[PDB]
RNA sequence: GCUGAAAGCAUCUAAGCACGAAACUUGCCCCGAGAUGAGUUCUCCCUGACCCUUUAAGGGUCCUGAAGGAACGUUGAAGAC
RNA sequence: GAUGUCGGCUCAUCACAUCCUGGGGCUGAAGUAGGUCCCAAGGGUAUGGCUGUUCGCCAUUUAAAGUGGUACGCGAGCUGGGUUUAGAACGUCGUGAGACAGUUCGGUCCCUAUCUGCCGUGGGCGCUGGAGAACUGAGGGGGGCUGCUCCUAGUACGAGA
RNA sequence: GUGAAGAGGGAAACAACCCAGACCGCCAGCUAAGGUCCCAAAGUCAUGGUUAAGUGGGAAACGAUGUGGGAAGGCCCAGACAGCGUCGAGUCGGCCUGCGCGGAAGAU
């Protein structure tokens, strides 16, 4: 997890979501791209 | 349910392995019930026993319907014990030391013995200052007991001197040694609070 | 000379209140006031000239957004690293009856004549209270 | 929205009891039951099943979307029931089924013994795989879960419990 | 994480449901009804006459003195008192 | 018309930007062991040599030897080594008296606690006739640390180690 | 300009800010700033909107399918966008702007 003021989508794969208030950026292809605003 | 017993003393059990055991004798009389307290009259359940024997002058009137009422002799006071669910007991009813025949562990509830007016060495475990080294009538004293202007006052609970002991203390999880009907005795492994002749309540091991 | 009541001679009568569905806080005011006796003419503010109200299932009180999580009851013991607190959610589980009490006593005056005025509030968390003697004439908050 | 906008097929034998927003289907495999949100109402007739926003529920329409989702999957389910399939991937992790306790032992100094829920059944058809089986899409995938989640498929070999199904992303260690 | 739309897909979340730490609430120990919101249960005790007057939850006289308490004494592994 | 100043001792108390223990995501994470980030303040969190030291360096421990706030917490609680009186000397400056953000040896630390606070312990009245007991539990406090070994198993993992 | 040398009402408390300049008395009335759910005097006032964060009732660069409004673009029954040959109405990403969200750790 990379929790990060700035969040964002790093490929084609990368998906926005909020989750309980949060942004999240999730990805199915790389799990060195899932981000947690924080 | 527990008994109540007098602590009679302190003594050993030599095993056949050569283990000398250190035992507290606990006299657990027969506890005979005074009163069954149920959900409908008194809002929970639970048995008040007493045991030993009280002279016949020094029980007041109240004191002597109390047990007249049971149907029984009048002991040295009077404790409760709550019910679990499955228990059941009436009024009147003797239990003996019999009861913890097959209980491998209990807790037991005494009266510590009493110190009287403790300081904080002894009390709380305080490090003693200087016996020398120009330490001027500070020697046991207790030291700094705050900070400055902030907070301006002592915490509650603060360590410091006063009464030391004579205060209810339990010492759980001690191993019973030996259970005897006959002479009425109770074992237990290691100390237990309160002088000797001293009440004692033992139950069996919550843990 | 302006009127004045006079606590010897005060009518007080008894209520009863359903608290389930109501607001906490819009329920409270109205309680207050009523405690308070602001709803009488003989209002007199150095006497306790208000109603007894008893208020049933103060365990189904409502409360509107997230308060029933997010809310929080804070106390301290009096000891030192002795703050305490308890959501809305755990204080219905455990002491239903405080949250309308503690929101009640906050609107009330401060004092001897406050703490007299809230002893006229009686809150129960179930439907029965055991004030049949009184007479409770049923009021709709 | 336009999931609500499409309406479920209530086929024979699958009994349909509205009552406010219980919605209590009685198929012939089994029977199911769901409230549902104060924004759906539903409309039964001609065999078929609809939904839609009530008014004063902004989020109306997004809770026929889900009310409808999960028709359809009552309506499957007592039809034709719902299957998930398991495998056990490694050293000897061995699978075995004893009424409704899953026996596994997944190299554990101790045997993991998973007891499946009411309604939720489940049999073995080898050593190395599980097959759970039932009436509720959530229930049946709830218990897959907790079954993948004792071993995660681990990101090296592969090993542990994975839905057969699935694919595991394997990395060469450095 | 499950199911799941809004957003035909996807999505742990918006509806719904599961899990998750020495933190939190309990469970363990001790104090504790001045908890003036002063709680409960069991037992014990007292069942005379009369007068006065702004008559009222009023003020006396005689008779009576319970249960129990205290006091005093001998004291304690209880205690500065 | 005075708020005693470094360091130590005694006793602490809070914050969390967490040193250990607990939970977790990512890893250029095989395992073991690391790195980095997130959650978490329940409890725990060295002794010595040198120096007035705080600190630091060093020795040897530990699961760890946390970072801060509290009048750089705490002298009406202790100390008095440092420092800043009066003695004396050296270097240095000055014709000199003397002086030094230099050094050196020596050099009085008061207070019977009224109030708040805190630790204990009684007396009074209340609680609605009086009394002796046993209780219920609103509420409050205490406690909460962790090593190593063995088994699982030389098993999983690994070319082996 | 006010305080100083100025009381009263408001800003919780708060010389210097806001309103306003106390000759004395009144258990009359109207207003100012500021207010009108309860503490606490007066609207649980009316009408139409926004917010879901207790935002309101601390904090920036920057981050984001939060949500309301406006003006244009693009493609689209010569079948778009998604899932995909098919299926049938919208779909795509900027611009402006109202109100919210994260960014946001401290000691009784
Ligand atoms: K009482
Ligand atoms: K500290
Ligand atoms: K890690
Ligand atoms: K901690
Ligand atoms: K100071
Ligand atoms: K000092
Ligand atoms: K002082
Ligand atoms: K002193
Ligand atoms: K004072
Ligand atoms: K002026
Ligand atoms: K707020
Ligand atoms: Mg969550
Ligand atoms: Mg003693
Ligand atoms: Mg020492
Ligand atoms: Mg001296
Ligand atoms: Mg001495
Ligand atoms: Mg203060
Ligand atoms: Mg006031
Ligand atoms: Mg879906
Ligand atoms: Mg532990
Ligand atoms: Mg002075
Ligand atoms: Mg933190
Ligand atoms: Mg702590
Ligand atoms: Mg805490
Ligand atoms: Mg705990
Ligand atoms: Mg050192
Ligand atoms: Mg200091
Ligand atoms: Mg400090
Ligand atoms: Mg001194
Ligand atoms: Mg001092
Ligand atoms: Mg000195
Ligand atoms: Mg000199
Ligand atoms: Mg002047
Ligand atoms: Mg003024
Ligand atoms: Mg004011
Ligand atoms: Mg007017
Ligand atoms: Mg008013
Ligand atoms: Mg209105
Ligand atoms: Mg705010
Ligand atoms: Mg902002
Ligand atoms: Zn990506």
């Amino acid at each position: 997890m990379k929790v990060r003021a700035s969040v964002k989508k790093l490929c084609r794969n990368c998906k926005i979501v909020k989750r309980d208030g949060v942004i999240r950026v999730i990805c199915s292809a790389e799990p060195k791209h899932k981000q947690r605003q924080g | 349910i527990g008994l109540v017993g007098k602590k009679v003393g302190m003594t050993r059990i030599f095993t056949e392995d050569g283990v000398s055991i250190p035992v507290t004798v606990i006299e657990v009389e027969a506890n005979r019930v005074t009163q069954v307290k149920d959900l409908a009259n008194d809002g929970y359940r639970a048995i008040q026993v007493t045991t030993g024997a009280k002279k016949a002058n020094r029980v007041t009137k109240p004191e002597a319907g109390h047990f007249a009422k049971a149907g029984v002799e009048a002991g040295r006071g009077l404790w409760e014990f709550r019910l679990a669910e499955g228990e059941e007991f009436t009024v009147g009813q003797s239990i003996s030391v019999e009861l913890f025949a097959d209980v491998k562990k209990v807790d037991v509830t005494g009266t510590s013995k009493g110190k009287g007016f403790a300081g904080t060495v002894k009390r709380w475990n305080f490090r003693t200052q200087d016996a020398t080294h120009g330490n001027s009538l500070s020697h046991r004293v207790p030291g700094s007991i705050g900070q400055n202007q902030t907070p301006g006052k002592v915490f509650k609970g603060k360590k410091m001197a006063g009464q030391m002991g004579n205060e209810r203390v339990t010492v759980q999880s001690l191993d019973v040694v030996r259970v005897d009907a006959e002479r009425n005795l109770l074992l237990v492994k290691g100390a237990v609070p309160g002088a000797t002749g001293s009440d004692l309540i033992v139950k069996p091991a919550v843990k | 000379k302006t009127f004045t009541a006079k606590p010897e001679t005060v009518k007080r009568d008894w209520y009863v209140v359903d608290a389930t569905g109501k607001t906490l806080g819009r329920l409270a005011t109205e309680l207050a006031r009523r405690l308070r006796g602001k709803h009488k003419a003989e209002y007199t503010p150095h006497v306790d000239t208000g109603d007894y109200i008893i208020v049933l299932n103060a365990d189904k009180v409502a409360v509107t957004g997230n308060k029933r999580t997010d809310k929080v009851y804070y106390h301290h013991t009096g000891h030192i690293g002795g703050i305490k607190q308890a959501t809305f959610e755990e204080m219905i589980a455990r002491r239903p009856e405080r949250v309308i009490e503690i929101a009640v006593k906050g609107m009330l005056p401060k004092g001897p004549l406050g703490r007299a005025m809230f002893r006229k509030l009686k809150v129960y968390a179930g439907n029965e209270h055991n004030h049949a003697a009184q007479q409770p004439q049923v009021l709709d908050i | 929205s336009r999931v609500a906008k499409a309406p479920v097929v209530v086929p024979a034998g699958v009994d349909v009891k509205i009552n406010g927003q219980v919605i209590t289907i009685k198929g012939k495999n089994g029977e199911l039951t769901r409230t549902l949100n104060d924004a759906v109402e539903v409309k039964h007739a001609d065999n078929t099943l609809t939904f839609g926003p009530r008014d004063g529920y902004a989020d109306g329409w997004a809770q026929a979307g889900t009310a409808r989702a999960l028709l359809n999957s009552m309506v499957i389910g007592v039809t034709e029931g719902f299957t998930k399939k398991l495998q056990l991937v490694g050293v000897g992790y061995r699978a075995a089924v004893k009424g409704n306790v899953i026996n596994l032992s997944l190299g554990f100094s101790h045997p993991v013994d998973h007891q499946l829920p009411a309604g939720i059944t489940a049999e073995c058809p080898t050593q190395t795989e599980i097959v759970l089986k039932g009436a509720d899409k959530q229930v049946i995938g709830q218990v897959a879960a907790d079954l993948r989640a004792y071993r995660r498929p681990e990101p090296y070999k592969g090993k542990g419990v994975r839905y057969a199904d699935e694919v595991v992303r394997t990395k060469e260690a450095k």
